[PDB]
Order: structure tokens, then C-alpha cells, then sequence
RNA sequence: UAACGUUAUUUUACUUAUUCCGUGAAUCGGAAGCGGGGCACUGCCCCUCUUUUUGGACCCAAGGCUUGCUUGCAGGCCGA
RNA sequence: GUUUAACAGCCUGCCCACCCUGGAAACGACUCAGUCGGAGGUAGGGUCCAGCGGCUGGAAGAGCACCGCACGUCGCGUGGUGUCCGGUGCGCCCCCGGCGGCCCUUGAAAAUCCGGAGGACCGAGUGCCGUCCACGCCCGGUCGUACUCAUAACCGCAUCAG
RNA sequence: AGUCGAUCCUAAGGGUCGGGGGAACCCCGACAGAUAGCGCGUUUCGCGCGUACUCCGAAAGGGAAUCGGGUUAAAAUUCCU
């Protein structure tokens, strides 16, 4: 019954990233985790560079 | 003059294992470069019940070392692991419960489970619920490690064999009394057709060496030879002793 | 040569289409299921006549091997009449019966009179 | 211009996925390839008796090139040339009253004929392929050539010998005579071949071959020897 | 208890026969380079292969050098 | 006896789930039972989900009931009236929702369908490139289909108390 | 009968290639192996993926689509509207 020829597009889609697959809260958690993990990766890289410069 | 039950076991067709609802074999990742030299991180996604197996199993997702896809694995769950936990497998993995390490990297006195016998076999020792192996000593000269198995036997294995830190989850299962035949029926319904068991002395002579007689009794020593042929080898096989301790 | 896949795959080699020196069969076979072989005879029972009078439908006994498309084509060739739909069944005696309903442009009674039933 | 930037990839355990690499040494080859490689390995590992070992010492590159350059001018006539000669002879048979023709000087091929020529002491040089399979066909040929005092050489490629005589392969080739203009260089080549093969037959009769282990085990043995030498030093 | 020789029982070395294990046969062996450390003085020695606060994502090369000719773009080396 | 099918549109929005404001002990909310709340309750306002829910089209022209005229041998003829308004439930059959108990028992796979991450590649100026939108057009094979399903249509040597 | 089923999918299992056994009828059954092929653009050739069965096995498991009203001596969610 979900076939495209039988169901309208708006009925089988959600207008958001991962719409129809992940819930809103899960998508928010994923976005926040990605951003914070990238920031911590940058922090680790800069800390390593500073430590190498000091030594 | 009839084939006895123990003999009929080998042909199978009614004594085969019941595996319809099982989740697949539980084993480590195939040993590869990353686990041999570094470490590879995985995330526990689910802890599931495997019918016929006391120990729970953990679903772990790894990132494939050289392909763009997910590498899914099914490990025997160690007690203390949880969904969302990070699992590290390799020679450089930290010594924490749930991580899989080469025995060369595991210090003496550690508690491990699902220990490989041959390097790369993906785990054969200490897999049942509540069971574990203990690392005794290392031999750098010949690259071998000594472990204590659950039965108490001491075995020497190559130091490259892998093992998971900790003990298998689900321990203490056998301490609970069943209290009734129905519980045993349910237990063995998912394992194999080995229950209920009929005593040999309850049978007629034609189908068991213990059968027959106007009284119920064996009539001869229940200890049999190690080389006794099938159909005659019943009772206490090659017993070094009998009776209480 | 640089190989990026550990697994060996059989190389693709050229294949040739058959070009026989002689034809195994000298000539094409005859068409056994022609329009005359498809349409055996019209059914002239009371039910068939009622169908002709009421539903503008002709009833034919047809070769068991014939399908609905072949029945439609055979009816068109034999009597030059369009068919709205063809319904078929196999009778308990083992023969195939077809209910051929003509389009409104054609009158079943006139066609039956022309046929001679 | 300022919009272009580097995007370095960190390749390592748990890092960026590596690019396509050469996996040829790890390929699971078909059965034929695996067997043909393992046969060579096994032949290397096992000890080769001297009679078979003598076939591993072929002619030198320069000497082989010179010998084959000499042989290229004594090739047997091909089918077209033979047909042309036959039709010319037929045409000139009656008209020319069968004029005399000089005896041709060509290389001789075929194991039967070569063995017969050696036994009759007519051959002056015997060329033996080193890759005859089964090798029992020619393993005895060096001994026969030595006993008959006929210079012989072992060269690389039965296919090349066949190409000399317009055949897919040739087990061996023989020269019974050479032209006057080539006698001095033929004597040079014969002396070189005799010194290389015939004079060394007795010493090679007792030399075993093979016994070569794999590179990894060779490295292990070398490491053990180095450790022992350092300890004794 | 050794020069000669016979006999029997053990210990041990090699890998290609043979047997077994794993893989979608995916980095095996040696060496050398980038980096970190000791020495004393310009060389020696000792180490590593990049990923561990987080239930995220990660493929199909960016960049540099060099040729066809002036690029629809295409061909090589490094990157690896 | 006083009926309303598939299907199309609009409305509604159970029990849950989710979102916004706000920040709670004198703790409060709450079920038959439980349970929930600074990891954000009560409260106010919203989103979504089921429906075998409501209205309309289908559709009264149909079906049913009643009252009449006519041929009176063969008009499957001809006409009218009504099909309305409420209640009730530890009631019975089916479907669904949401909780709770039980397991050393945790109670299939695949075809198929839907969605998503990425973005190589791609087009024009009065026409080009796309378009899962609406309407319009054509086609849809083969075999089974009667009947009994049982104190006589199956088996039991039968039209057999099985 | 495009709409009810078979037909499609796979379950326990069955039947097999290759290989291994076997005097042979046959036995094991993807286990000893150059798999079937699948996508893009096309001078129909090139490029890229490709873990040895794309077979049988459910008229109660899974599953594309029909409803009223009418009609026969005997058929209908199949005939008529
Ligand atoms: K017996
Ligand atoms: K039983
Ligand atoms: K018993
Ligand atoms: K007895
Ligand atoms: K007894
Ligand atoms: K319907
Ligand atoms: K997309
Ligand atoms: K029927
Ligand atoms: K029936
Ligand atoms: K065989
Ligand atoms: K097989
Ligand atoms: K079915
Ligand atoms: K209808
Ligand atoms: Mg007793
Ligand atoms: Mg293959
Ligand atoms: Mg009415
Ligand atoms: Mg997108
Ligand atoms: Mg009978
Ligand atoms: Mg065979
Ligand atoms: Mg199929």
C-alpha cells in the first residue's frame, strides 16, 4: 500500500534530514554528537601540535 | 538383537540439533591486519537471547577496514557489557571487560572468555554462561601462553590466540531448581531430542545390555572397556573409579 | 598487470552465434492451429441460443490448445466481426467451449443467421 | 585560485579508507596456476640428481645468440619453398635432362633421426632443449653424445628450436655439415661448446642440484646464523 | 673405553610429501625512509606506524610535478 | 419488516507517541491494576497515529414492505405511499488499542515495497532542461470453478449406530 | 475471472553441478571449484561491480487489484447492468 503509484508522496515522506527513517530527537542527537565530536577532534589535534611545539 | 538408543543417536534424523530459531554462530571477527597490529572499534547495538544457549549474545557493528560498508558481528556477551558500549579488538586494545585482545597482551591472572585454540579460529574455549579462562603464564621463547580452563585443565596455546576480557554473562543459571518435568521439557525442546531418558534396566534384553531379569538390576559390572564395541559400551565408560569421593 | 581484487574472476571471452552449414529441418512446419482448426463448430443448445438472443454472444467449441487471443483472431478471420471479450472453459467431456461476445457494432443474431444456426 | 585547497587523507588503522592497491600476491588463483607454481616450488625444494641437474646449466646468452644466428641460415625449406622446388624440378625434368643439383646443407631435426646420426657418428653438433616434458626423452642424450665424442649443448627453449625448423616445438636439433664459408666460426663455436659441456660432463656427473628453501625460511636461517656468529664473536 | 664394525632405544634440526585451521586467500618476510629518545661527536644504538571523554559521519583523491595541445579533455610520477 | 456495498472527497481525532511555554515538597498527577515527573510533572496550547467513526458522491434510479389499474390464453406490464426518531449493556461473535503476568521456553525466512546518507552528471531566455502532479489513450496469458463433504456422494468388501 | 485460487516467495526439507567414493545400479551433497551474472555509456564495444545452485518445496505461512443490484432447470465476487 506504500507503493508510489498508490500513495501520495506527502503521505510517505517527512520533510527533514532522515525524514521517515529517524525521529526528530534522534536526528537532533546525531547532529549535536557530530558537531561536538568534530570540535573535540580539532581540540585534540591543536593540543597535540602545541605539545609537539613545546617539546 | 536390536540397535540400542545410544547407537541410534549417531545416524540422527530425530536426534539432530534444533536450530530453527538460533541467531547464527557466535564468534570473533576474522583475524586481519588491524587486529594483528592495532585496534578496531565497534559499538554494541543489541544484547539478544539465543534459544538453546544460556549465555546472551551481543550484536556489534564495526566499520569495515577497507570497504565502504558495515561489518556486523555476533559475540558471546561478557557480563557487564551494555548497548551503546564501545568494543575494541586488537593487539593494542585496552585491558577492559568486553575488549578482545591477543593473549600476548593480557597480563597474568586476568579473566577471559571465548579463548581461541588456534590463531584465527575465532574462539572455542570458555563460552558458556558464567564460565571463564585464567591466564597463568607466558613463554616468550616459543610464543605460547598457559591458561586454566573451566574444567580445571591447564592448556598451552600460542600467544597470538585472542580472548575477550571478562567472564561470560548469565552466570548462576544452573543453581535454580526446575521443580518439574515441564521445565526440563521446555529446556530440551530447543536443544535436541534427549529427554526424557529411559533407564536401561527398565528395557527388555533385546534393546539394552541392562535389560531383562525378574528383578530390575544390571547383573554385571556397569564399568565397561574403553575399546568395547558400540552397542556394548554402556554405563560408566572406562571408569578409573566409582562411588562417592 | 595490477590486480585490486583478491578474488579471481573468469575473463569475458567472445562468443559466436550459430551459423549452421545445413538446416536441421528442411522446411518450416505447417500451421496446425489455423482459423479452421481453432473453430470446430458453434454450439446450438438452448443455453447457447439464449446467450445469442440476450447477451449478443456466440458459443463455439474450440480446440483445447487455443487461447483467447487465438480465438479472437480466428473469429475475426472467419466472420469479420469484432469481439468485446472472450470467456473460455473446458467442459467435463474434455473439449473447450468459448463464449464470444461481439461488440455493439455487430448483431449476434445476424451473424448466427449467416453462419446457419 | 584561493578556492583550491588540499584534502590530505590519513591512512592507517581506523583511518581513511585506503585507495586501490596491488593485491596480486594475495590473489586466490585458479587451480591450473596454483599447480603449475607449486610444481616449480617442489622441483626447487627437492634434491635433483646430477643427470637431471645437468639440464639447468644452459648455453650462455652470447654463445646461444651466436649459435642461433648460425642456425638461422641452415633452416629446412618451408612448405611453399618445397612446393616451388618440386614444381621447378618437374618442369625442368625432361627439358633439362635432370641437371645435377648440389646436396643441400640444412639442420637435422627429429629425435629418431638425431639419435641415428649420433650413433652413426655423422652429427657434428647436437642442440638439446632444456624443457622437454617428459624429460626421459633427452635425459640420456648428453651421455650418448659424450660417449660418441660429439660436442653437445643444452639451450633454453624447445619452442625456439621448433621455430628454427618451422615446428611448434623441437626436442633437439643436429648439424651434420657446415658450409665452407662458415667452417672457421663453426670450429670456434664447437670448441666453446665442447669446453662448456663435454669437458665438464665427468665433474657434473657427481653434482646434485636443488635443495633450495623458500625466501622466508632462508631469511630465518640467516638470522639464526648471524645470532650465532655474534654470540661466538 | 676408542681406532674398526654390527645392533637396539631415545633427543633433536629442515620443509616440499602428508594432516589440520582461517579468509569474500586484503598489508606476509627483509630492508629502508618520516618522527621520538640515549651517547659522544656527526656517526652509533633503542623505539612507532597515525584511530580510546560521546549509541554521529567516513567509498568512487584533493594537491603538486610532467606530456598531447593549447584542451571536449586526455596520458604518466608522487600523493599511496 | 422499517436497508445502504467497494470506491472518491471533506471532517473527526480513541489509547498512545511527539512538539512549544513554564519550572514543581504543603509534592503532585493518575489506573480496575499499575505508573509518571528538574533526564522537566501538574497546567495551557498544538502535531501525529487507528478507525469495521461521521457527512457527502456512489444512491434511490436500487432492495424491501404496503396500496391500486391492466392483460386476464404469451405485456419479465403500469402507477403511488414509507423506508423515521431515541435508549440501554461485567450481554454474545469478530477486529483493534494500551498495560500487566510467564519462561534455564523469548516464540520463522524470503519475495516484495517504502524511506533515507552521498551528489559524480545535467539548462535555458523566450525557449531549454527536468517533473513520483491532473486529465486523456491501449492491453492484460494458462489451468481449477457442477455437486457431496457425509446416520446413503470420502474410508471401513455396503445406502455399515464406527 | 486482469481483481477468487494455483501461478510468485521462501520454511522443515528435496533434487543437483564440480569434487570425493563406488565393479556397477548408485552414495555424500556447493563440502576438494576460472559462479551465475549485474549496472553506466556506447564505434556493440569499453568501464565498474561481481563470497560456486537465479532449481523443487505451503489451494491453512508471506502475498498487486471489485463492489453492490439482478439473472439459470442446473454457473457466478466468473454471466448482465
Ligand atoms: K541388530
Ligand atoms: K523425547
Ligand atoms: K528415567
Ligand atoms: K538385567
Ligand atoms: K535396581
Ligand atoms: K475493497
Ligand atoms: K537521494
Ligand atoms: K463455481
Ligand atoms: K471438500
Ligand atoms: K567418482
Ligand atoms: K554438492
Ligand atoms: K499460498
Ligand atoms: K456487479
Ligand atoms: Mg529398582
Ligand atoms: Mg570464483
Ligand atoms: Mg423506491
Ligand atoms: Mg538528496
Ligand atoms: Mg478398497
Ligand atoms: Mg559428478
Ligand atoms: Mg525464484
Amino acid at each position: 500500500e506504500y507503493k508510489r503509484s498508490r500513495l501520495s508522496r506527502n503521505r510517505r515522506t517527512v520533510n527533514r534530514a532522515y525524514g521517515g527513517v529517524l525521529s526528530g530527537s534522534a536526528v537532533r542527537e546525531r547532529i549535536i554528537r557530530a558537531f561536538l565530536v568534530e570540535e573535540q577532534k580539532i581540540v585534540k589535534k591543536v593540543l597535540k601540535i602545541q605539545k609537539a611545539k613545546e617539546k | 538383537g536390536r540397535v540400542i538408543r545410544a547407537q541410534r543417536k549417531g545416524a540422527g534424523s530425530v536426534f539432530k540439533s534444533h536450530t530453527h530459531h538460533r541467531k547464527g554462530p557466535a564468534k570473533f571477527r576474522s583475524l586481519d591486519y588491524g587486529e594483528r597490529n592495532g585496534y578496531l572499534k565497534g559499538v554494541v547495538s543489541e544484547i539478544i537471547h539465543d534459544p538453546g544457549r544460556g549465555a546472551p549474545l551481543a550484536r556489534v557493528t564495526f566499520r569495515h577496514p577497507f570497504r565502504y560498508k558495515h561489518q556486523k558481528e555476533l559475540f558471546v556477551a561478557a557480563e557487564g557489557m551494555y548497548t551503546g558500549q564501545f568494543i575494541y579488538c586488537g593487539k593494542k586494545a585496552n585491558l577492559m571487560v568486553g575488549n578482545v585482545l591477543a593473549l600476548r597482551s593480557i597480563p597474568e591472572g586476568a579473566v577471559v572468555c571465548n579463548v581461541e585454540h588456534k590463531v584465527g579460529d575465532r574462539g572455542v574455549f570458555a563460552r558458556c554462561s558464567g564460565d571463564y579462562a585464567i591466564v597463568i603464564s607466558h613463554n616468550p621463547d616459543n610464543g605460547t601462553t598457559r591458561i586454566k580452563l573451566p574444567s580445571g585443565a591447564k592448556k598451552i596455546v600460542p600467544s597470538g590466540c585472542r580472548a575477550m576480557i571478562g567472564q561470560v554473562a548469565g552466570g548462576g543459571r544452573t543453581e535454580k531448581p526446575m521443580l518439574k518435568a515441564g521445565n526440563a521439557y521446555h529446556k530440551y525442546r530447543v536443544k535436541r531430542n534427549c529427554w526424557p531418558k529411559v533407564r536401561g534396566v527398565a528395557m527388555n534384553p533385546v534393546e539394552h545390555p541392562h535389560g531383562g531379569g525378574n528383578h530390575q538390576h544390571i547383573g554385571h559390572a556397569s564399568t565397561v572397556r574403553r575399546d568395547a564395541p558400540p552397542g556394548q559400551k554402556v554405563g560408566l565408560i572406562a571408569a578409573r573409579r566409582t562411588g562417592r569421593l | 598487470k595490477i590486480r585490486t581484487k583478491v578474488t579471481f574472476h573468469r575473463p569475458k571471452t567472445l562468443k559466436k552465434d550459430r551459423n549452421p552449414k545445413y538446416p536441421r529441418i528442411s522446411a518450416p512446419g505447417r500451421n496446425k492451429l489455423d482459423q479452421y482448426g481453432i473453430l470446430k463448430y458453434p454450439l446450438t443448445t438452448e443455453s447457447a441460443m439464449k446467450k445469442i438472443e440476450d447477451n449478443n454472444t456466440l458459443v463455439f467449441i474450440v480446440d483445447i490448445k487455443a487461447d483467447k487471443k487465438k480465438i479472437k483472431d480466428a473469429v475475426k478471420k472467419m466472420y469479420d466481426i469484432q469481439t468485446k471479450k472472450v470467456n473460455t472453459l473446458i467442459r467435463p467431456d474434455g473439449t473447450k467451449k468459448a463464449y464470444v461476445r461481439l461488440t455493439p457494432d455487430y448483431d449476434a443474431l445476424d451473424v448466427a443467421n449467416k453462419i446457419g444456426i | 585560485n584561493p578556492l583550491f585547497e588540499k584534502r590530505p587523507k590519513q591512512f592507517g588503522i581506523g583511518g581513511a579508507l585506503p585507495p586501490k592497491k596491488d593485491l596480486t600476491r594475495f590473489v586466490r588463483w585458479p587451480q591450473v596456476v596454483r599447480i603449475q607454481r607449486k610444481r616449480r616450488i617442489l622441483k626447487q625444494r627437492l634434491k635433483v640428481p646430477p643427470s637431471l641437474n645437468q639440464f639447468s646449466k644452459t648455453l650462455d646468452k652470447n654463445l646461444a645468440t651466436n649459435l642461433f644466428k648460425m642456425l638461422l641460415k641452415y633452416r629446412p625449406e618451408d612448405k611453399a619453398a618445397k612446393k616451388e622446388r618440386l614444381l621447378k624440378r618437374a618442369q625442368a625434368e625432361a627439358e633439362g635432362k635432370t641437371p645435377e643439383t648440389k646436396k643441400p646443407i640444412i639442420v637435422k631435426y627429429g629425435l629418431k633421426h638425431i639419435t641415428y646420426l649420433i650413433e652413426q657418428n655423422k652429427a657434428q653438433l647436437v642442440v638439446i632443449a632444456h624443457d622437454v616434458d617428459p624429460i626421459e626423452l633427452v635425459v640420456w642424450l648428453p651421455a650418448l653424445c659424450r660417449k660418441m665424442e660429439i660436442p653437445y649443448c643444452i639451450v633454453k627453449g624447445k619452442a625456439r628450436l621448433g621455430s628454427i625448423v618451422h615446428k611448434k616445438t623441437a626436442s633437439a636439433l643436429c648439424l651434420t655439415t657446415v658450409k665452407n664459408e662458415d667452417k672457421m666460426e663453426f670450429s670456434r663455436i664447437l670448441e666453446a661448446i665442447k669446453a662448456n659441456f663435454n669437458d665438464k660432463y665427468e665433474e657434473n656427473r657427481k653434482k646434485w642440484g636443488g635443495g633450495v628453501m623458500g625466501s622466508k625460511s632462508q631469511a630465518r636461517t640467516k638470522a639464526k646464523e648471524r645470532v650465532l656468529a655474534k654470540e661466538a664473536a
